[PDB]
């Protein structure tokens, strides 16, 4: 829509370190995330993607706001091989991250990659969901592999944030299978509403 | 605006001529920490001396609060407020409080403030005017020698 | 027509670390703050420019260096509006630099509130900041004749010779200002308690008494050996029957042979009082 | 004393005149009478030791310590000689 | 020996940011130090500010920019290229435990030994509240595990030619540097004992923390508080026989030579007597 | 015995309670403690003719909490004596 | 292109000759300029005291009177100092 600052949260747990996708998982994820960084870079001149690791025995930080994927590579080649995803603590870091933006003209859309199920209750995320509408920021949820072996705990997180598509509350779902990893974006609405290809 | 800001501070102090009221005193003291202008900040301290006329020792509470601050512009009425009816024969306790403050601090606003009450106490005898303040011209400095003849133009005029 | 310059304590010393004791090849930088023209001047946020081989150049004036600095203003929370630029020159008697004024001219039309404050890294050794200012005409009588420095009496600007007497004719290119310093409550007693004289010396209980084993006898030797000489020399010099006063050696000859011996007795009496007695604070 | 500071000009002592007033010979051969600083130690003066002056004002700066030794005359000591006396 | 020397501009630069964003009341402001030290001695002069935010309820909430904040160091590299990152400084009014977990992220960008300072928003103590930390692996006798902890070292305030007279020119009010400074320091030494006595009142609360509900007991603290008796008080009475004699010798040599040097002012009456003889022309 | 010997001013034991508790001759007990002395327990030096055990006690002796009632209070009340006597030094 | 660097070089005047004689203060030492009378100049932090010892050529400014950098010791290989014809 307009100038936005993407907040990227990936999952470093054991499910991202395996070959579950029948080509490559973590090897092609470096390119797929880079292609998303390059897609938003051509749409808007101001591109800053924070890289926050919300897994691996409490949330970590790999990269920071930058205009080039070179600094992101420092966090792509270094991945913690243990721990699981903690949604409660990592989101509170993302809430404070929303206030570190440079100018008010730069919007924010939180993008989260969830490779592993979480034990966090949904009621804890409801009160934390009101911070999205308070700062007028967007949210993007990309989850694959959890929906098969577990229910969706972030569905009610979108309910309290539910708003028309001109502001926030964009829910996405990715189901793996006999496909291409970069092709997973095609099923997501994020690839649509674009006049460049 | 620093143009009419200090001029408005003088009119506010002229509103109360007499014993005064503590309500108008606390208001002018609170606004001193808000505005960034020097003439307005000092203008609020100048008006405090005009609000209290004849209060004298009962005004030492406001005088203590002004002299306790580190700001130079907040010390003004620590002299003029004390000496009003003390013309002619005065009190040595009022002068003693202005000695150690002026001699210890070389600041301009702190030293020039106490000079105001010096000319009021010396109205008793013109011959004794170049006596107490006689030490002001014996040293070498601008403001130390500047406060010398101020008392000579009042009682000795 | 007339102004007055006020500079806070935080904005007072930054570059002077590089300017004063950080040797020549001085740098420059930007000043920030908020004030009202013709009355007061305020400087708060300051950050310097990069150093090059030629010193001040176009690359330092270029905003590419400032582009990443302006982004750090909102992040660190410290942000203001441009109040001017600052420079340094190694004490030129006349016409420090005409390049820094050209930078002031190009940035004057976009601000008109900018003040150029330069300081001498050489002659500031005395501890006092050298006061100099370059500014465009404020509300102009300066195109012909006007007197800057509100309260035109004030105090003699000193300096040296040339630009002191060039104020009248060159007033268009040179606008004089009196620079004053100020500090708030958090800048007054807060820093004084941690500085005073020398250092703050945290944990005052640390002293040299815990180091005293053989030096206790060494202190007893210093209050005797060197003192016995001061006793004989004092009588040796006074024994002279010449006198005659007038001039002779009397500038200071006798100090070391007479009066300093009394001070030399005191020098060993000061270190005796230094620890004095019972410096273990009562107990046993 | 800090008004002098770095521009040291090496002088030479000549003869005292008055308290804090004296003539100081210069290495250029031009004697100058300058006011002696009251901080300076006046019992260390000799018609040998060099002193410090100024470039423009040519005023006496500081009385130099015993470290005033100048190596222009090659001032040094002997380190581990060779020829033996015995 | 490792001695941290801190410039006072570090405290003044952070004090401005405390007023701007109103950062106080258990809110840490992270920063980074600067200097060139290849030895154990650490020299801290210039310092930057890191836009850090934390939660009061959750101490595990931390966000710190890696290469985005280093742009200030890149801008300073062209200014001074001799100084690099030797460490970092935080606030930590209640001393959050977040710094104990990860010592690698801060050491990755700082090639020097890990150093952690403390700049409080208050810093109003008469003592030395500024404290330094060195994160290493130290053996603990508590019986749990040997892990990375903080090593305390004394620090001070730096004074160089630039800021030495600059602060004195700003104050120029109360100095009083003379032989009478003993009364100021020895009283402060008594205040230092009273300042530690206030810390002993926190030790009184330490027992109340054991009285509190489900709190452990530190065995390392008990080791230092166990020797307070046998060390340094009627035990020293046996050594007071020869000890008091050493304090008397100081009084012997002092009082005999103190009344000598003060007798050289007799010339005052001699000069005043000559004034009356000079009154022929007066 | 180390906990027993330490009350206020007594740092010193004798050969009485040490030999009677261990049921060993005093000749060996002198050299048997020295094997435990090298472990860092006590740095003292035992005498012979005086029949008195000098004790330099470096041992940490953990598991506290019986002493801390009186131990911690003696670091305050006895330290308050210094604070009371130091109030007359406030003249300068 | 080589002349343009000299246009911007008007701010830095060509420095005179100097050699360290005897250590006096911490940094600043006693240096007699062979280009004239005895002038003790300042020092700069761009260099350290390892090469500032006695018997080495230094670089001293005419106006500011400091030590800029440390140049190697020059024996002035003139025609009579070192003959251009060798062997």
């Amino acid at each position: 829509m307009v100038l936005e600052a993407t907040v990227l949260v990936i999952d470093n747990s054991e499910y991202s370190r395996n070959g579950d996708f029948p080509r490559t998982r973590f090897e092609a994820q470096i390119d797929s995330v880079e292609f998303i960084f390059q897609a938003k870079r051509n749409s808007n001149p101001e591109n800053t993607v924070g890289l926050i690791s919300g897994a691996g025995a409490n949330p970590r930080v790999l990269s920071t706001f930058t205009a080039e994927f070179g600094k992101i590579l420092a966090g792509l080649h270094d991945t913690q091989i243990e721990g699981k995803l903690h949604m409660a603590t990592a989101l509170q870091i993302a809430q404070l991250t929303l206030k570190h933006r440079q100018n008010k003209v730069q919007h924010q859309r939180i993008v989260a990659f969830v490779c592993s199920p979480i034990s966090d209750s949904r009621d804890e995320l409801i009160r934390l969901a009101k911070t999205l509408k308070k700062n007028n920021v967007a949210v993007d949820i990309i989850n694959f592999g959890e929906i098969e072996q577990n229910t969706e705990l972030l569905d009610e997180f979108i309910a309290a944030v539910n708003n028309p598509q001109e502001e926030t509350s964009h829910l996405l779902t990715v189901t793996p299978g006999p496909r291409l990893l970069y092709e997973n974006i095609a099923s997501s609405p994020i690839i649509l509403e674009e006049g460049s290809s | 605006s620093a143009t009419s800001g200090e001029a408005a501070a003088l009119g506010m102090g002229l509103c109360m001529l007499g014993t005064g009221k503590p309500e108008a005193i606390h208001d002018m003291f609170t606004y001193s920490q808000e505005t960034q202008h020097g003439n307005i900040t000092r203008g609020l301290a100048v008006g405090l001396a005009l609000i209290n006329y004849g209060r004298q020792e009962l005004a030492d509470d406001l005088i203590t609060k002004m002299l306790a601050s580190d700001e130079s512009l907040l010390r003004y009425g620590g002299a003029f407020t004390i000496a009003l009816a003390y013309a002619g024969t005065g009190n040595n306790s009022a002068v003693k409080r202005l000695l150690h403050v002026a001699v210890s601090d070389s600041n301009d606003d702190v030293r020039r403030a106490a000079v105001i009450a010096l000319g009021f106490v010396l109205l008793r005898d013109y011959t004794t005017v170049p006596r107490i303040v006689q030490l002001l011209s014996k040293s070498h400095n601008a403001h130390v020698r500047c406060g010398t003849a101020f008392a000579l133009g009042i009682a000795c005029a | 027509t007339k102004e007055t310059v006020y500079i806070s304590s935080i904005a007072l010393l930054k570059m002077l670390k590089h300017g004063r004791a950080g040797v020549p090849m001085e740098v420059m930088g930007l000043m920030l703050g908020e004030f009202v023209d013709d009355y007061t001047v305020n400087v708060v946020d300051v950050f310097a420019m990069p150093q090059s081989g030629t010193g001040v150049s176009v690359e330092a004036v270029d905003d590419v260096f400032q582009a990443k600095m302006m982004d750090m203003l909102k992040q660190t929370g410290r942000d203001q509006m441009v109040v001017g630029w600052y420079h340094s020159h190694p004490g030129f008697g006349c016409w420090l630099s005409s390049v820094d004024v050209n930078t002031q001219k190009s940035f004057e039309q976009l601000n008109s509130r900018a003040v150029a404050v330069v300081v001498d890294p050489i002659q500031s050794v005395k501890g006092k900041v050298v006061i100099d200012a370059f500014r465009l005409i404020d509300t102009g009588a300066l195109i012909n004749n006007l007197e800057p420095r509100q309260t035109t009496s004030n105090t003699g600007l000193l300096n040296k010779a040339n630009i002191q007497a060039l104020i009248h004719g060159l007033n268009r290119h040179y606008y004089s200002l009196n620079i004053d310093y100020h500090k708030t409550a958090k800048e007054t007693k807060m820093l004084m308690n941690l500085h005073k004289e020398q250092w703050q010396s945290g944990l005052k209980m640390y002293d040299y008494e815990e180091k005293e084993e053989s030096n206790l006898a060494a202190t007893k030797s210093m209050v005797k050996i060197a003192e016995q000489y001061s006793k004989r020399i004092e009588e040796e010099k006074e024994l002279t029957e010449e006198e005659l006063k007038t001039r002779y050696v009397g500038r200071q000859d006798p100090k070391k042979h007479l009066s300093e011996t009394a001070d030399e007795t005191l020098e060993n009496n000061i270190v005796s009082v230094l620890t004095a007695g019972v410096n273990s604070v009562a107990i046993k | 004393k800090r008004i002098q500071s770095v521009p040291l000009v090496i002088g030479q002592f000549l003869e005292p005149i008055d308290q804090n007033t004296g003539i100081v010979s210069s290495t250029t051969g031009m004697s100058y009478v300058v006011r002696i600083l009251s901080t300076l130690d006046r019992e260390l003066l000799k018609p040998s030791m060099s002193v410090a002056l100024h470039r423009h004002s040519n005023a006496l700066v500081d009385i130099l310590p015993p470290d005033s030794d100048s190596s222009i005359s090659v001032m040094g000591e002997n380190e581990k000689p060779d020829v033996t006396y015995a | 020996h490792e001695k941290v020397t801190i410039a006072p501009l570090v405290l003044l630069s952070a004090l401005d940011h405390y007023e701007r964003t109103q950062t106080k009341e258990n809110k840490r402001c992270v920063g980074v130090i600067l200097g060139d030290a290849n030895s154990s001695t650490i020299r801290v002069t210039n310092s930057f500010a890191l836009p850090f935010e934390e939660d009061e309820k959750n101490s595990d909430v931390w966000f710190l920019d890696h290469n985005y904040i280093e742009n200030m160091n890149e801008m300073c590299k062209k200014i001074n290229a001799k100084e690099k990152l030797i460490g970092w400084y935080h606030s930590g009014p209640k001393l959050r435990a977040s710094d104990l977990k990860i010592n690698e992220l801060f050491k990755k960008y700082t090639q020097n030994n890990p150093l952690l300072l403390i700049v409080d928003v208050k810093q109003q103590g008469v003592g030395l509240p500024t404290d330094a930390y060195v994160a290493i692996e130290q053996v603990k006798d508590d019986g749990t595990s040997t892990e990375k902890t903080f090593l305390h070292l004394p620090c001070t305030i730096e004074a160089e030619e630039a800021e030495e007279i600059g602060v004195e020119h700003l104050l120029r009010d109360v100095r009083d540097q003379a032989a009478g400074g003993l009364s100021i320091r020895l009283t402060n030494q008594l205040k230092s004992l009273k300042g530690l006595q206030s810390k002993l009142k926190d030790v009184v609360e330490y027992l109340d923390k054991v009285i509190n509900k489900e709190l452990p007991i530190n065995h390392t603290i008990l080791g230092k508080l166990q020797d307070v008796f046998n060390l340094l008080n009627n035990l020293q009475k046996a050594l007071t026989v020869k000890t008091n004699d050493e304090l008397m010798v100081i009084y012997i040599s002092n009082l005999v030579r103190s009344i000598i040097a003060f007798d050289d002012l007799i010339e005052n009456k001699i000069q005043n007597k000559k004034i009356q003889e000079q009154r022929v022309k007066d | 015995l180390i906990e027993t010997v330490f009350v206020k001013n007594i740092r010193m034991l004798s050969f009485e309670d040490i030999s009677k508790a261990t049921h060993l001759p005093k000749d060996n007990v002198e050299h048997l403690v020295m094997r435990a002395i090298s472990l860092g327990l006590l740095k003292g030096s035992i005498d012979q003719v005086n029949e008195l055990v000098t004790i330099s006690w470096v041992q940490p002796r953990i598991i506290s909490g019986d002493q801390i009632t009186k131990m911690k209070d003696r670091l305050v009340e006895w330290n308050d004596q210094v604070e009371k006597l130091g109030k007359k030094m406030e003249a300068r | 292109d080589k002349t343009e660097n000299d246009i911007k070089a008007l701010q830095s005047i060509g420095q005179l000759i100097g050699e360290v004689m005897k250590e006096l203060s911490e940094e600043k030492y006693i240096v007699k300029a062979s280009s004239g009378p005895r002038y003790i100049v300042g020092v700069r932090n761009s260099v350290d005291r390892s090469k500032l010892k006695k018997g080495v050529r230094v670089t001293l400014d005419i106006t500011t009177l400091t030590i800029m950098r440390i140049l190697p010791r020059e024996t002035d290989p003139l025609v009579y100092n070192m003959t251009s014809f060798e062997q």
